[PDB]
């Protein structure tokens, strides 16, 4: 009830090569242009994507930067809260941006910013203002 | 098997159960209590031991009772029944063996045989061994038909029939002990040799062969689980199924091709769409780099505005910085997995201009077994006997098949040189009219009470007939004959004076260039004494090489030994000779085939006997009066010799019950 392990046969496409004379020999001719129109197809990206990594040439080493590694300070400075104010115009809820936008702080250390500023700094108001630009 | 069991399978019957034929003999027996059946088969096997223990000499009754221990010997009548039954039907006391009860000189019923082959023999041996008037009338000058052996001094070569299939089973274990048969086993051993001359290595050999054997098994599920055996009407061959699964595993080697690049363009526009981001990337952090060196050159003391900016742009141009370096890890991936596919390529092709010539020559050994191109066997069919194959290793005779029928002639009338032209029968006899094959003009009558008809299907098929039936056959039988196949192979004899080939090899073959001439000259057999090569010409090549004369049949021949051996070392032949089965009139073929739109069923029709009407109209149902036996009328066994046997055997039977009486039953 099964073809020898390897063989295929189906009853479709015994039916499709058995339809007329010359089925079988337009199957097996419609595949090997199919064929063509897939290798010519292969080239043809091979030779876009070629352009393509020549335009990534040198990468983006020329545009790297330095990490500026800095001692994590528990106690805010009047620049530090500004620079929070800022961030949190531009960046909204992103807590790990806002951190590493001041440098020195941590990711909870702007959580709790988030709270005891609240009132003082209008962070109700600047939470609205990045909802309306994202 | 062995004991009494041993008996009953080289007899080709069950041991543990009674047959059909048993059951026709024996209704009493069959009907009754389990524990008598035991007794029936016990006494059947043990008779059959018997016979086959010793063929050389007449297995009577009463030296059967004798051997026979208690309690099975008590049951006189029983013993006296089976021992008739196989008589009768030839299962013991067949062939050439010494009689202890001689010959009566009275005779009874008259019988006329048509040919003198294997199957016409073994039904005379019989019938006269029952006390019939036999005569057997052949067209050629010699005994054994299509049994024909090449005898010139110390060459002996088969024309015709030339292999003895398995012993276990076959009748012709028991001829072989009663004639003078010198058989030899056949090594398996074939190497393969390409039109260039060169070998086919072991590892293509083996490829091929499976891939042929796959290809086979393959039509077989093609016909059996998706029933395509009938296609525009007509039946579906052999050749039309295997023609159709090569095509589609070649369809199959291209939608694996095609389904590999397919993979590859997939993997190739991802990395389209990946490059595309990275360039874009690439774009934004070049002008985020470009602001955030401007807003630094604000040198401090500075507002928080300006220090939020690069701090901001610090922070924005190290977070694209990490995407860019994540896109570019996926590119490495991506990059590999294309360099993996494209190492890694599906087959080219299914089979090679070379590997399709290897195959040819598979193709043109099956059709050398079957006597005809593949495009004319039946797909359903042309396997139907294959379950009553005989155990062991095909054997050769070295002293030539025709000691056979030479041997079964002995003690016969048969008139040779007597071509059959008519056969009539009525209700109250038959007689034939035949003429000397020498002078056509001088014309011989035979009357009889019967007449076996063991012509060729070839020479039943003639048209127009070579052999007239009055009254002409019914179309029952005549739709048969022509329904069922009469194949042809030739064989062509090299007789040298010295041995330039391989001894320890028996068998060789040649590759063809073209499949329309696969079958042309691709075997030659070493099997015999003296230096003789034997030539095969199978499937569409029998048929054409027929029209090709002698010499450039023997020139083809030589050819291709040259190319093989070496140009010297194949010298020219002293002796050739060359079959063309398909122009003999006496045969007008080598044998049967299962064709398409043909059946198994055909050659239990080409068995029934015909009976005629009445002379008088009111007048009782006649007895039969025309026989059949031979090749093409035997199911499990056709295209053999052991079946032609096992024919002639049937009809002597069936004969012999119908004009003396069966006392068994
Ligand atoms: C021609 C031929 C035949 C074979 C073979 C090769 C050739 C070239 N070989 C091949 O090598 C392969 C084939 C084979 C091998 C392995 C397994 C199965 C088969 C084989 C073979 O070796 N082994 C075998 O068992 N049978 C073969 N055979 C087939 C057997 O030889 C035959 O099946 C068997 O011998 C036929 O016996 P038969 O009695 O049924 O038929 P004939 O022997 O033709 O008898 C008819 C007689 O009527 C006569 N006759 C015709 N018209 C007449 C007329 N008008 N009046 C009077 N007589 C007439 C003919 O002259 C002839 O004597």
């Amino acid at each position: 009830r099964k073809p020898p392990k390897g063989m295929f046969l189906s009853q479709e496409d015994v039916e499709a090569v058995s339809a007329n004379a010359t089925a079988a020999t337009t199957v097996l001719r419609q595949l090997d242009m199919e064929l063509v129109s897939v290798k010519r197809q292969i080239q043809n990206i091979k030779q876009t994507n070629s352009a393509l990594k020549e335009k990534l040439d040198g990468g983006i080493e020329p545009y790297r930067l330095p990490e500026v590694i800095q001692k994590c300070n528990a106690r805010w400075t009047t620049e530090e809260q500004l620079l929070a104010v800022q961030a949190i115009r531009k960046y909204g809820r992103d807590f790990q941006a806002i951190s590493d936008v001041i440098g020195n702080k941590s990711v909870v250390q702007v959580k709790n910013f988030f709270v005891n500023y609240r009132r003082r700094f209008n962070i109700d108001e600047v939470l609205q203002e990045w909802e309306a630009e994202h | 098997p062995s004991g009494v069991e041993g008996a009953a399978f080289q007899s080709r019957l069950p041991h543990d159960r009674m047959t059909s034929q048993e059951a026709a003999c024996f209704p009493d027996i069959i009907s009754g209590p389990q524990q008598t059946q035991k007794v029936f088969l016990f006494i059947r096997n043990r008779t059959l031991q018997l016979w086959l223990d010793n063929p050389k000499i007449q297995l009577t009754f009463e030296a059967t009772l004798q051997q026979l221990e208690a309690p099975y010997n008590s049951d006189t009548v029983l013993v006296h029944r089976v021992h008739s039954y196989l008589e009768r039907h030839g299962l013991i006391n067949f062939g050439i063996y010494k009689r202890i009860k001689p010959l009566p000189t009275k005779k009874t019923g008259k019988v006329i045989i048509i040919g003198s082959g294997v199957s016409g023999l073994a039904a005379a041996r019989q019938l006269q061994s029952f006390g019939m008037d036999v005569t057997l009338l052949e067209a050629r000058d010699r005994v054994g038909g299509r049994v024909a052996t090449f005898r010139k001094g110390n060459y002996v070569a088969d024309l015709g029939a030339m292999v003895v299939t398995g012993l276990g089973g076959n009748p012709m274990a028991v001829v072989s002990k009663q004639v003078n048969m010198e058989l030899a086993k056949i090594k398996q051993k074939c190497p393969l040799y390409e039109a260039n001359g060169q070998a086919v290595p072991k590892e293509k050999d083996e490829m091929v062969e499976q891939e042929f054997n796959r290809l086979l098994e393959a039509t077989s599920y093609l016909s059996h689980q998706l029933d395509f055996n009938v296609l525009n009407n007509k039946p579906v061959s052999l050749g039309q199924a295997l023609e159709v699964v090569i095509q589609l595993q070649e369809k199959h080697v291209k939608d694996e091709q095609i389904e590999h690049w397919k993979k590859i363009v997939k993997t190739q526009e991802e990395l389209k769409e990946l490059l595309n981001k990275m360039v874009n990337l690439k774009e934004k952090i070049k002008e985020l780099h470009q602001q955030y060196k401007e807003a630094s050159e604000v040198k401090p003391p500075r507002d928080i505005t300006a220090e939020f900016l690069v701090k901001s742009k610090h922070r924005d141009l190290t977070a694209l910085c990490k995407e860019y370096d994540e896109l570019a890890e996926t590119q490495g991936k991506l990059e590999e997995k294309l360099q993996e596919l494209e190492a890694n390529p599906p087959s080219d092709v299914y089979l090679s201009s070379r590997d399709r010539q290897i195959l040819d020559w598979h193709f043109a050994n099956l059709e050398f077994a079957n006597a005809t191109p593949l495009s004319t066997l039946s797909l359903k069919h042309w396997d139907q006997d294959d379950d009553f194959e005989f155990t062991g290793s095909h054997l050769t005779v070295r002293n030539g098949y025709s000691c056979v029928p030479v041997a079964l002639a002995e003690g016969l009338d048969i008139k040779l040189n007597t071509a059959v032209r008519q056969v009539r029968y009525t209700a109250s006899g038959c007689e034939v009219i035949a003429v000397n094959t020498r002078s056509t003009s001088q014309t011989f009558i035979y009357k009889c009470d019967a007449v076996l008809c063991t012509l060729p299907l070839g020479v039943l098929k003639q048209q127009p007939p070579a052999v007239q039936f009055v009254p002409p056959l019914p179309e029952w039988k005549t739709s048969a004959v022509q329904r069922m196949g009469f194949g042809n192979l030739n064989k062509v004899v090299l007789c040298f004076d010295r041995v330039f080939w391989d001894p320890s090899v028996n068998l060789f073959g040649h590759v063809g260039s073209t499949t329309a001439s696969r079958g042309e000259l691709f075997l030659f057999w070493n099997l015999y004494k003296a230096p003789i090569l034997l030539a095969l010409v199978a499937g569409e090549a029998a048929g054409i090489m027929e029209n090709i004369s002698d010499d450039v049949i023997v020139g083809r021949c030589l050819a291709i030994l040259k190319g093989i051996f070496g140009s010297s070392a194949v010298p020219q032949p002293k002796e050739t000779v060359v079959s063309r089965w398909r122009a003999d009139p006496w045969a007008r073929g080598s044998y049967s085939y299962v064709a398409a739109g043909s059946s198994g069923n055909d050659y239990d029709l080409m068995a029934q006997p015909i009976t005629p009407g009445p002379s008088i109209p009111g007048a009782p149902q006649p007895i039969p009066r025309l026989f059949f036996a031979g090749e093409h009328t035997i199911r499990n066994y056709p295209a053999t010799v052991h079946g032609a046997l096992l024919s002639g055997l049937r009809e002597a039977g069936r004969i012999a019950d119908q004009f003396l009486g069966a006392m068994y039953t």
